[PDB]
């Protein structure tokens, strides 16, 4: 339902995360295709706590390297 | 699974995600449910009672 980057839930703006197994990615609700999970496809609004069945995973900030 | 079942084959989705597509359709967005799915659960529970 959410990923923890760093101590807070990243939801998806639109779509629903998926993972290939390994490489977690958001999708569309009607058609798959993979989109890298970066700060512009999700929100980020909680604490890590309160949310059940929220996996790890890592998110890419597309600024940071720029 | 939700209403895509009413559409085309029986999309598998956990209902947690299921109820958070939902009020993403009327405007709560999906962090509303997941910070307060043990209330909605209780509160759907004892509606349902
Ligand atoms: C899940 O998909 C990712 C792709 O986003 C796979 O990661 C590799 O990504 C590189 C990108 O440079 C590709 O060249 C590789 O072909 C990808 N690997 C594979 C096996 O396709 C990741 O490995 C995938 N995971 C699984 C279990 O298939
Ligand atoms: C996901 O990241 C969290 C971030 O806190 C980590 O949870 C750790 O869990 C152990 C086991 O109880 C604690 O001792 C640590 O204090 C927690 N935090 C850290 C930063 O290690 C852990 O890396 C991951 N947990 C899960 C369930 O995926």
């Amino acid at each position: 339902p959410a990923i923890c980057h760093d101590g807070k839930a990243h939801f998806p703006r639109e779509g629903v995360f998926v993972s290939n197994g390994t490489h977690w990615f958001v999708t569309q609700r009607n058609f798959y295709e993979p989109q890298i999970i970066t700060t512009d496809n999700t929100f980020v609004s909680g604490n890590c706590d309160v949310v059940i069945g929220i996996v790890n995973n890592t998110v890419y900030d597309p600024l940071q390297p720029e | 699974s939700g209403w895509t079942f009413g559409a085309g084959p029986a999309l598998q989705i956990p209902f947690p995600m299921q109820m958070a597509y939902r009020f993403n359709g009327i405007g709560v967005t999906q962090n509303v449910l997941y910070e307060n799915q043990k209330l909605i659960a209780n509160q759907f529970n004892s509606a349902i009672g």
